């Protein structure tokens, strides 16, 4: 309940701010106003045309470890277990399979950005 | 069998049919897999959190680990489909013939 | 009524997947697999599992802002679609939360529907547990267990962690 | 042993950062099958009590089960107070 | 000079204060001058849906000592 | 005559590539930088108190045009 | 009364607009190096409360320092159009004021005032930065005495 | 009492960002051999207020190419989100006391980067695309090393709770046994921030202003409020980290007199950063955390299972 009333109070108060500023100020609106920001000259084409990402290869490395951290953040309470010789062994395996991946891609160049 | 299970099933029911209507972009249907494992997921944890199924508490984990697997080779066809074509429709994708 | 909370926030659940599976732009499909992602968190988090509530939203936040640097790169278009811009994609979207009112409809007024299984609509709380555990969390201690009794289990998903790496450079290579 | 300390300085001067990355991650694998105190690691975690310690049916014939908690049988976490 | 950037720390840090101090207070007038009930985990929960029943009041930081056993 | 700005050839010996690894290792020249900022923190600032104050001029100043007389 | 409160609304509104002035990032020539100095450390536009930033929607008054050109004009009135109003024009310097020096080129607009309008013009070429200083006081003086509510409160 | 609660946390973090904004600008201005604001109010102390009043009785627009609902909804989700990685810290009493807090925090700070991703690509602007699209950048530099240093730590303390990080600091920082480690969180907290000298989704000098380029008048005060918010929190963060404090329970004002001193003496340490290097290129930001930070993360990782388990100090789990 209280979670729940802290969420609807920050968004709410959000909220309020943002209709506050579209109805007290004077409005004139024109074209040229609201057209888009160019540094001063109209832009030639369309935002909406593909932009090409020269780091996708470490955008899909960033996919598999991302999924890292989710088998990693268990290991405080790993820690407690009774058997401590496995999951020390287990542990320490998974980091270093994550760091291999990490040797690999660098070696290949996977780290670098496309010219 | 609670209310919750029917909604969550729905869930599933209607990110498999999104994934078998292709509109254009090979995007949009990778979007429906995550989809999928994400009712999956949910499924799978409800049943385990509400039998008490203590060590099954690392399946839905294990469940993410090779939904992200799956997603990230689907992210890297999709960089090779958009390579040879300039853009991700699925209907350039029509050399081979049945 | 609050005690409703977690069919409530299974609706929206159900809402967020008809916004991405009418499949509008991926940037607008990615919206709505975030917003099922927070819900689906809920959701868990309302049968005991904090920890996979949490985790499954942290790693579908990851997942959707790649997925959303690859739709400007490779999945966009002059004019982006809207769930209202297009009939197929408004025809889909429109048919979903059809079906979904006349599921919750049925359900909250007969408290039953048969669809390939029979749901009950007395309530999720029906099913809780009386019993208080101890000094831990249930969850918690299944998924420590990994490390202790999932030895296996951490080698394979090990190993395909690292092959996934290899095989995204082998794919993406080009040459 | 000339031409090792070779590289070594060469690595030093150059990824002084994954000299020390490897440096660390050596001890980590290492130390723990040298420490004597790995042993209590193992010896606090299983003297910690989260479950109930149910009683065994008496029949006579338990001389090393106590039947009082404060009776000198049973396991003594002595040296877990000096530890 | 340098020490008339102060004021402008000084506002800053009472505004700083406040969140923590009124928690603190709050909790103090919500739990009858007790600190809040800190229940992480079920058994906690137990023992605080445990005092209620037991403050005859459906409160849980109403403590009732040995003058409530005859 | 000339001179050369950045053609040097650094030390190799043990405490020379020690010293470069500290200071890749501990940002030592990054922290000199802060060091820099901190002494300007503690000057008196150059600001006038414009229109209380003037910026100093001198007769040869070339301003507003005036007609004169005898 | 109703008129006293919409003076003193009106007094809070020019005092926030007077006190909170941000300039575009917008210089031509070198009357914007002595623009430059009216931010050094001697000045210090910024305890006055002017700031520069660099998006026309995010701007509050533009400061046209130095000369405008006729291929330069349109960018000039495309961001002028696109800065929320409230918005004042500073015009700064001969060749903003009436193209000074190169009145007579071909290809230079005989003062910014023909393109956008102008609220204060500072004389100089260039203005010294305690010139530049003044017009900027002399513009925070214009909007205190500004009525738009109590010209509103009697319409 | 509760709703008093919260207003009594957000009101007062409101107030004292618009008060880091002048103390950012005279902080700025001494190291600049300047003053900054001393006019409008006594040293300064109405440009806050003056700026706030300006800013929501301004006009805003909505650009002719923007796509109305998420530009929108972008501002409303960074304020939202801003405030609500408050409630977990203990200060030293939570206002929200969660047993996952670390996770938490973690989890709302991965879905605020949509409130610049949205932002950007809802102003159909070539500068706020590219702005969005630096922000991906920064996330994927910075998301790995961030959650594995947080995770390095708590091997220390035990568990996710924040208010635990109170006991596990009771007889000594843990700056001492986890210097490397606060170093490089330091680090991850300025690219998490987008501040100086990874300052790169706004990127002034390059971007003009980056992701909210077309955000005018109140719209563009939330961005710029969310923002101040962040670096207070990650700098109480920080404090409870690295620096804790005492904490006696008949007493709870003075362990938040001292806890606010240091929060203060972090949040100015990021002004006095942004006074004194230059703007890291955002692919020299991604090899500095994959290429530096990482490798050293997963060492020390490793190093903070074993250490531990070698010296028998693993932490309580409760
Ligand atoms: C989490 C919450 C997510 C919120 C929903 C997603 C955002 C909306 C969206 O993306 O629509 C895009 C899409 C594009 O419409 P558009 O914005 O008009 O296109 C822009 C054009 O430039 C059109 O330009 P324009 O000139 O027409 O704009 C003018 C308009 C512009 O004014 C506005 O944009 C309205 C203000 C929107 C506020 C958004 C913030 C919401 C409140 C804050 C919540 C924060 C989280 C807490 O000003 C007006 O005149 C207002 C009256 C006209 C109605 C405007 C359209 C309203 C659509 C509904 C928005 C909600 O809208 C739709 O097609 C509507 C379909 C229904 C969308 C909702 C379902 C999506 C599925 C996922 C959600 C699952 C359910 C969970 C929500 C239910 C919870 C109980
Ligand atoms: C020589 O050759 C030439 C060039 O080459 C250099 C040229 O370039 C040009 C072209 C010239 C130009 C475009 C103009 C050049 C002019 C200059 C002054 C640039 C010179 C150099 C500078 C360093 C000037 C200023 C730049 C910087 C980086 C100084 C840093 C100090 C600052 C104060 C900047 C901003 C800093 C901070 C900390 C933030 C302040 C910002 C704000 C917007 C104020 C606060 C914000 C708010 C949103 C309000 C707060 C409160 C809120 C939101 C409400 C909260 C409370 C509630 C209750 C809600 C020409 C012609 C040229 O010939
Ligand atoms: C405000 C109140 C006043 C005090 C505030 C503190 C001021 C501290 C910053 C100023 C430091 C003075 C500048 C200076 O001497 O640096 C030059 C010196 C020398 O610069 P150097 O680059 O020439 O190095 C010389 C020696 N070699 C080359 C061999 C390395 O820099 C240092 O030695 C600083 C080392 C400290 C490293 C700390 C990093 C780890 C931090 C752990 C968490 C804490
Ligand atoms: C005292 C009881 C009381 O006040 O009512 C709460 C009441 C009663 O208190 P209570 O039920 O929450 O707690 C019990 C109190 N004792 C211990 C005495 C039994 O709680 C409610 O019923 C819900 C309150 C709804 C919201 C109340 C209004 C909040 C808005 C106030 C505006 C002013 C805020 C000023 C903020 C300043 C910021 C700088
Ligand atoms: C945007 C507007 C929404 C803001 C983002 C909210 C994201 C979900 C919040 C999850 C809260 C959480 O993690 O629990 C903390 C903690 C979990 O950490 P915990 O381990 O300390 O659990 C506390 C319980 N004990 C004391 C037993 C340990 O849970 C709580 O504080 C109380 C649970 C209340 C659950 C109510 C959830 C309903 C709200 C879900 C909204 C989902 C929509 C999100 C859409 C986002 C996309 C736009
Ligand atoms: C170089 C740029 C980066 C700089 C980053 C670091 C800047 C912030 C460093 C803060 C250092 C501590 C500030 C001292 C002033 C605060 C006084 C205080 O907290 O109480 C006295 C504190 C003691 O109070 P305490 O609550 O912190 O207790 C000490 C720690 N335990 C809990 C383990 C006992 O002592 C000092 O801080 C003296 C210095
Ligand atoms: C019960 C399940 C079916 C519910 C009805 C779903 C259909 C909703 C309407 C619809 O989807 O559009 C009709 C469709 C043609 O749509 P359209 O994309 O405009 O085709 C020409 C585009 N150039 O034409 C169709 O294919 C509709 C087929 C039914
Ligand atoms: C004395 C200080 C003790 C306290 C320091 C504690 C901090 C340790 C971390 C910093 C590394 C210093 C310790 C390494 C030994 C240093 C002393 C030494 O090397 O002997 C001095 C001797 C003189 O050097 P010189 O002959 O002039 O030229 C080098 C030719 N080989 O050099 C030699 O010729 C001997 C051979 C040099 C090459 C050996 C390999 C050195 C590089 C390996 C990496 C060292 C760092 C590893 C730890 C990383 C984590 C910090
Ligand atoms: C018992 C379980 C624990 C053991 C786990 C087994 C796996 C260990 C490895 C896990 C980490 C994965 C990375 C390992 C490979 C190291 C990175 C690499 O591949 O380097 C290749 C390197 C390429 O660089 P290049 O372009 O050729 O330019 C430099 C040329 N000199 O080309 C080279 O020149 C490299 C030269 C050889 C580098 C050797 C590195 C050895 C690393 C392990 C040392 C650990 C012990 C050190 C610490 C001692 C204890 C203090
Ligand atoms: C001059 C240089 C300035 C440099 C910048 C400094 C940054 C600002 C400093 C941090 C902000 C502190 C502002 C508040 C300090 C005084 C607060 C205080 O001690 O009050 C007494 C305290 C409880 O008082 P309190 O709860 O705040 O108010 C009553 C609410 N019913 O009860 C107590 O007695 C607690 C013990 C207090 C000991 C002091
Ligand atoms: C796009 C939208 C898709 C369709 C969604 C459903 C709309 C129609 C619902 C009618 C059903 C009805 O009459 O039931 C109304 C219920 C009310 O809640 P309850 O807890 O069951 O209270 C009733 C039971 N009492 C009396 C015991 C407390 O509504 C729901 O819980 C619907 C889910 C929330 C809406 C989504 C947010
Ligand atoms: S008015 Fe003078 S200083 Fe200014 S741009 Fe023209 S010639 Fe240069």
């Amino acid at each position: 309940m209280n979670l729940m009333l802290a969420l609807l109070t920050n968004f709410t108060l959000a909220t309020l701010l943002v209709i506050i500023a579209f109805w007290l100020p004077q409005l004139n609106v024109y074209s040229e106003k609201t057209s888009p920001y160019e540094c001063g000259f109209d832009p030639m084409g369309s935002a909406r045309l593909p932009f090409s990402m020269k780091f996708f290869l470490v955008a899909i490395t960033f996919l598999l470890f991302d999924l890292e951290i989710a088998l990693l953040l268990p290991l405080p309470w790993a820690s407690q277990t009774a058997n401590l010789n496995t999951m020390l062994t287990m542990a320490l395996f998974l980091i270093i399979l994550l760091a291999v991946s990490l040797a690999y891609e660098w070696t290949q160049k996977g780290l670098e950005w496309t010219e | 069998m609670s209310m919750v299970y029917m909604n969550i099933m729905m869930a599933f029911t209607v990110s498999l049919v999104g994934l078998l209507m292709y509109r254009s972009h090979l995007m949009s249907s990778l979007l429906c897999l995550e989809g999928m494992m994400l009712s999956l997921f949910v499924m799978a944890a409800l049943t385990i959190l509400n039998s008490h199924f203590t060590l099954a508490s690392m399946m839905p984990i294990i469940l993410l680990v090779f939904a992200a697997c799956e997603a990230a080779l689907g992210l890297s066809l999709l960089v090779m489909v958009s390579n040879t074509y300039g853009t991700d429709y699925v209907q350039n994708l029509n050399l081979l013939q049945c | 009524m609050m005690l409703y909370i977690v069919f409530i926030l299974s609706v929206i659940f159900v809402m967020g997947f008809v916004g991405f599976s009418s499949k509008p732009s991926p940037i607008y499909g990615g919206l709505g697999l975030i917003v099922s992602g927070g819900v689906g968190c809920g959701i868990v988090l309302n049968f005991g599992g904090s920890f996979l509530g949490l985790m499954v939203f942290l790693i579908y936040l990851g997942g959707m802002m790649v997925v959303f640097g690859y739709t400007t790169a490779m999945a966009t278009e002059q004019y982006p679609e809207i769930w209202l811009s297009n009939k197929a994609v408004l025809g889909a979207f429109v048919t979903g939360l059809l079906m979904e009112f006349f599921m919750v409809y049925y359900v909250l007024k007969d408290k039953e529907v048969e669809v390939v299984f029979e749901f009950n609509g007395l309530g999720d709380w029906v099913i809780y547990d009386t019993g208080d555990s101890g000094f831990f969390s249930e969850e918690a201690m299944g998924i420590a267990a990994l490390y202790s009794y999932g030895t296996w289990l951490v080698i394979v998903t090990g190993w395909s962690l690292l092959i996934g790496v290899v095989v995204i450079m082998e794919i993406t290579r080009g040459n | 042993a000339e031409r090792v300390a070779a590289f070594l300085k060469n690595v030093w001067a150059k990824e002084p950062v994954l000299v020390a990355s490897f440096a660390i991650a050596g001890l980590a694998v290492i130390l723990p099958t040298l420490s004597p105190y790995t042993k209590y690691s193992l010896m606090i975690n299983r003297a910690t009590p989260y479950n109930y310690p149910v009683p065994l049916r008496d029949d006579g014939n338990m001389p090393d089960v106590p039947s009082h908690p404060q009776d000198p049988q049973g396991p003594s976490l002595e040296w877990l107070k000096r530890l | 000079m340098w020490f008339e950037v102060l004021p402008g720390i000084a506002v800053m840090g009472v505004c700083l204060f406040i969140p923590g101090m009124a928690t603190a207070r709050i909790h103090r007038f919500s739990n009858g001058g007790k600190e809040k009930r800190v229940a992480h985990y079920p058994y906690q929960w137990y023992l605080m849906e445990r005092d209620r029943r037991v403050s005859g009041v459906n409160r849980s930081y109403v403590s009732k000592g040995l003058e409530n056993i005859d | 005559t000339y001179k050369y700005v950045n053609l040097r050839e650094p030390s190799m010996d043990m405490k020379s590539v020690t010293d470069r690894a500290a200071q890749t290792l501990l940002w030592t020249e990054l922290i000199r930088g802060l060091g820099m900022t901190l002494s300007y923190l503690f000057r008196e600032p150059a600001t006038i108190n414009y229109p209380f104050e003037k910026g100093p001029l001198s007769p040869r100043f070339r301003g507003e045009h005036a007609l004169r007389r005898y | 009364r109703g008129e006293y409160v919409v003076a003193k609304l009106d007094d809070l509104i020019n005092w926030a607009r007077r006190s909170s002035l941000w300039p575009m990032t917008f210089g031509l020539a070198c009357c914007a190096v002595e623009m430059m100095h009216m931010a050094a450390p001697r000045y210090d536009m910024d305890r006055f409360g002017v700031v520069f930033r660099a998006s026309p929607r995010q701007s509050d008054v533009m400061i046209v320092a130095g000369t405008l050109t006729n291929k330069m004009a349109p960018a000039l009135r495309k961001v002028y159009d696109q800065m929320p109003e409230p918005r004042y024009v500073v015009s700064m310097g001969s060749c903003a004021n009436g193209g000074g020096y190169y009145h007579y080129s071909y290809s230079v607009v005989r003062g910014c005032d023909r393109i956008v309008p102008v609220d204060i013009y500072v004389p100089g070429c260039p203005p010294t930065a305690e010139a530049l200083l003044y017009g900027i006081l002399q513009l925070q003086k214009k909007i205190k005495r500004e009525k738009r509510l109590r010209i509103w409160y009697r319409r | 009492m509760f709703m008093i609660n919260i207003l009594m946390l957000i009101i007062p973090i409101l107030l004292a960002v618009a008060f880091l904004t002048l103390v950012e600008r005279k902080v700025l201005g001494y190291m600049q051999l300047r003053k900054g604001p001393n006019v409008v109010g006594p040293y300064g102390l109405l440009q806050p207020i003056a700026d706030a009043i300006k800013l929501f009785i301004k006009e805003p627009l909505r650009p002719a190419t923007s796509s109305a609902s998420m530009f929108i909804l972008a501002p409303i989700m960074a304020l939202g989100l801003a405030l609500t990685m408050w409630i977990p810290l203990p200060m030293p009493y939570p206002l929200i006391n969660m047993n996952l807090g670390v996770l938490f925090m973690l989890a709302m700070s991965s879905l605020a980067v949509y409130s610049i991703l949205w932002s950007g690509w809802a102003s159909n602007s070539k500068y706020a695309l590219i702005g969005a699209l630096r922000a991906v950048a920064q996330t994927i530099s910075y998301e790995v090393t961030l959650a594995i240093i947080l995770l390095s730590v708590l091997l220390m303390s035990g568990s996710f709770t924040l208010s635990t990080l109170i006991t596990t600091q009771e007889q000594m920082w843990l700056i001492l046994p986890a210097w490397p480690l606060a170093m490089m969180w330091f680090i991850s907290t300025l690219a998490e921030t987008n501040r100086a000298p990874f300052d790169l989704t706004e990127g002034e000098s390059e971007l003009v202003s980056g992701f909210n380029v077309e955000y005018a008048a109140g719209p563009f005060a939330l961005f710029f409020m969310a923002e101040y918010a962040n670096i207070i929190m990650m700098n109480i963060f920080t404090a409870i980290l690295f620096l804790g404090t005492s904490h006696n329970p008949h007493m709870p004002e003075l362990y938040t007199i001292n806890f606010t001193i240091k929060s203060l003496l972090l949040t100015m340490s990021f002004l006095w950063i942004r006074a004194s290097y230059p703007r890291f290129r955002y692919d020299q930001l991604m090899h500095l955390l994959w290429k530096n930070f990482l490798p050293l993360t997963l060492a020390l990782c490793m190093w903070h299972v074993s250490l531990p388990i070698l010296t028998s100090g693993i932490p309580p789990q409760t």
